[PDB]
């Protein structure tokens, strides 16, 4: 995250670290959506073009983390994955359309003051919150600038940006499964996700039921926190039905 | 999980559940042209 | 740079 602060302790109980076993390294972020399921971008797992194809025993998920590199000895819990499911229609070839994948845990996790799931939106929540101007929150342990790494989880709040502005800002073709967020240079406030941040959650707090919902998945951007550019995220509601299906399909 | 996440979804043990706010949540609320 | 993780998990 660029231009944000260090998150407070247990401020993001649903923040998951996708971690490579060997070389032991942070791949991406991720969100806990039940005690057996985690949600992340499909490009964290598969990107044939750079030769990336992570398998199930290639990875670990770490939940309850705050520190980027330390092992938080009786605070974080590490789990093995049972399955990886990418959206059958994820476009890795042109624009990262449907950059969403589900990892079902080898065993359910126990919740704690540090570990708690995020809610997935319903057509109405999605409908009254996903409005330009509205602010969401991103988190991750990624890059601090486009071109170090943080010791703690970072956080930044961003406004949802109007589609047309979205489009007008890149040469990549933008689909309905995506939304962009950031401040306008006129606005004079910044912050953006950045490499290493991908797969993390973009979330809003309902003013109706005081609950936290994940609206977005950290997807791609032209450089981090560049003036006149905006981060792009998978549109978690547009994809709920797919997410509803696999869980029903072979879920918890 | 499905239909709008979980059971106890999105109520953080250390904030909502204890009726404490984090230092910037306001920001968020204030834009939805404000909170509850 | 990553402190070590427990083998129970590798
Ligand atoms: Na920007």
């Amino acid at each position: 995250i660029v231009e944000g602060s260090d998150a407070e302790i247990g401020m993001s109980p649903w923040q998951v670290m996708l971690f490579r076993k060997s070389p032991q390294e942070l791949l991406c972020g991720a969100s806990l959506i039940s005690d057996r399921w985690v949600l992340t971008a499909a490009h964290c797992l598969l990107y044939p073009p750079w030769d990336k194809n992570f398998t199930e025993n290639d990875l670990l998920v770490r939940i309850g983390k705050h520190s980027r590199t330390r092992y938080e000895r009786n605070i974080e819990k590490i789990s093995m994955l049972e399955k990886i499911y990418i959206h059958p229609r994820y476009n890795w070839r042109e624009n990262l359309d449907r950059d969403i994948a589900l990892m079902k845990l080898k065993k359910p996790v126990a919740f704690s003051d540090y570990i708690h799931p995020v809610c997935l939106p319903d057509r109405e929540t999605a409908a009254s919150l996903l409005q330009a101007g509205y602010k969401g929150r991103v988190t991750g342990w990624g890059n601090l600038k486009e071109t170090g790494q943080p010791s703690v989880l970072q956080v930044v709040n961003l406004p949802i940006v109007e589609r047309p502005v979205c489009k007008d800002s890149t040469r990549i073709r933008i689909t309905d499964n995506m939304f962009c967020a950031g401040y306008k240079p006129d606005e004079g406030k910044r912050g953006d996700a950045c490499e290493g941040d991908s797969g993390g959650p973009f979330v809003m707090k309902s003013p109706f039921n005081n609950r936290w919902y994940q609206m977005g998945i950290v997807s791609w951007g032209e450089g981090c926190d560049r003036d006149g550019k905006y981060g792009f995220y998978t549109h978690v509601f547009r994809l709920k039905k797919w997410i509803q299906k696999v869980i029903d399909q072979f879920g918890e | 999980t499905f239909g709008s996440g979980e059971a106890d979804c999105g109520l953080r043990p250390l904030f909502e559940k204890k009726s404490l706010e984090d230092k910037t949540e306001r920001e968020l609320l204030e834009s939805y042209i404000d909170g509850r | 740079d990553f402190e070590e993780i427990p083998e129970e998990y590798l």
